[PDB]
């Protein structure tokens, strides 16, 4: 099952920044092409696309950089690869963002923070992931080093790294046969309308494991014309939920699951 | 190796030929060409 | 129309997409960033 | 010209094409490789001109030799079409194609040279009056003043769809009373590039029209897990024979069909 993990993480989406074009530039701009991370931020993977274009233009031209897709800006704290499965996946590759340096939407789309600050909404997504997993047992146990290295780990896309904290984070006592509950969040046709975060157990009544269908027949019975789509793959809706938790989560410890129709 | 994990490790494999695969060496080749011009 | 030819023709669209549509610019992007590059 | 709009799309079929020139080869300075999207309907060396120049400046002035192109220790037979040879070589493979620009070291026993365009010219005459033999007796092909067999020829050099299909339309004509061609231009490749190619009417004694699946079952019978590719798409078998002569052959009007495995 280790192989799951090391391609999940390593994961990536082909992506072009094209700078908006109203923007004034002294001499011609250049699209920056390149390969995001699906577990990462657009706030991690950017200054290297704000370093690009910061040089065809004059100070008085530019602002707080912010990204659109289709007329709809992107979220800085959902996951790159799941803001292209929920946003992009029937459009064709590269992945085609738009990069703006002015009218940042001050009403439809949160600030970019520091960098401390994704760090911020990461730590509080495994916190809160943690609490449902183990009664927030684990990440309390852990040395504050402990959270930085996870958040270095994912920052420098060094997989044994993280997974050097993380495994404890996926691990239960023998007794309980699985987490106490599951961290999920499910999105349905746009990133606008609120996730479904609701409390769901891995194990039944019996003791026989629960599936996804059993997930979606109880939070979401729309999805079942639709599309159920995971880090840009369609897991059959026979696989037990326990085991996508442990191996098919973001490094937020959440399984973000996007509902989409088709094609 | 049972029905759904053989299933999820065949896409991870063909998400990777299909997303990954085509355009890194392509974007690797041109980021190099575009440090030259920065550097006319 | 026919079955088929509703058919073949959208495999000729989608092919399109996948092969051409996607490569189509980047690959002029490189290649004029070559030419820039000879001097 | 009866579905244009199936015709154009096929014309101007497209393939991501990666160029690399050899290691073993002598080079006065490093060689980027070269992009490019090849026609699926013309010919390697009809159309890589470019290529080849831009790996002239980096060799020495000796050598000066003529090139040559392979795809993973296989020389590529510039006889057959572009979009057939990727279609049967690389297309269960990952985008672009990647093939090897070789100068030294020509495979003289395995590859035919190709020394002018007017060779290419001469080869695409030969396969059209061989496809025309078969559709009627040569009779179409005869008929024509050599004035229309030189403007196919700078159709297809110089892609312009309109002044090729001016002249070919005659050429996908039949009598009406038979009301199909007298025998099909097909060739079928299995794995390597010996192919296979008998005799075989588009109308039967019933009068019904033949299908692509009847051509296999009284010509490769060992098709149906295999997939039957022509210009990169799998057509219903269901797909009469005489409509696949009309619009899915190559400008040569044969029909280039691959028999391929699935993955």
């Amino acid at each position: 099952d280790k192989d799951v993990l090391r391609d999940v993480w390593f994961g990536r989406i082909p992506t072009c920044f094209t700078l908006y074009q109203d923007e004034i530039t002294e001499r011609e701009a250049e699209p920056y092409y390149l390969l995001l991370p699906r577990v990462s931020y657009l706030t991690l993977v950017t200054d290297k696309v704000k370093k690009h274009f910061q040089k065809v233009m004059r100070q008085e031209d530019i602002s707080e950089i912010w990204f659109e897709y289709e007329g709809t800006p992107l979220k800085w704290h959902y996951p790159i690869g799941l803001l292209f499965d929920l946003l992009a996946s029937s459009s064709a590759l590269p992945w085609n963002i738009t990069v703006h340096f002015k009218s940042f939407p001050e009403k439809d789309l949160l600030h970019c923070p520091s960098k401390d600050a994704i760090d911020a909404h990461f730590m509080s997504c495994m916190k809160e992931a943690d609490a449902l997993k183990h009664k927030s047992q684990v990440i309390n146990e852990m040395q504050k080093k402990d959270h930085k290295q996870l958040w270095m780990g994912l920052q420098n896309d060094r997989f044994d790294q993280f997974w050097a904290i993380n495994r404890k984070l996926m691990e239960y006592p023998a007794e309980e046969n699985g987490f106490r509950y599951i961290p999920f969040r499910i999105y349905q046709t746009t990133t606008e309308r609120p996730f479904i975060q609701k409390l769901f157990r891995p194990v039944a009544a019996d003791g026989q494991l629960h599936t996804l269908g059993d997930l979606l027949k109880e939070v979401c019975p729309s999805a079942i014309k639709n599309q159920v789509m995971i880090h840009g793959i369609e897991p059959m809706l026979e696989t037990p939920l326990q085991w996508l938790s442990e191996h098919l989560s973001y490094p937020d410890n959440f399984l973000h699951i996007s509902i989409i129709p088709q094609p | 190796f049972p029905r759904w994990k053989r299933h999820i490790s065949e896409q991870l494999r063909r998400r990777d030929r299909l997303q990954r695969q085509a355009f890194e060496e392509i974007i690797l080749q041109y980021n190099k060409l575009l440090e030259k011009s920065d550097l006319h």
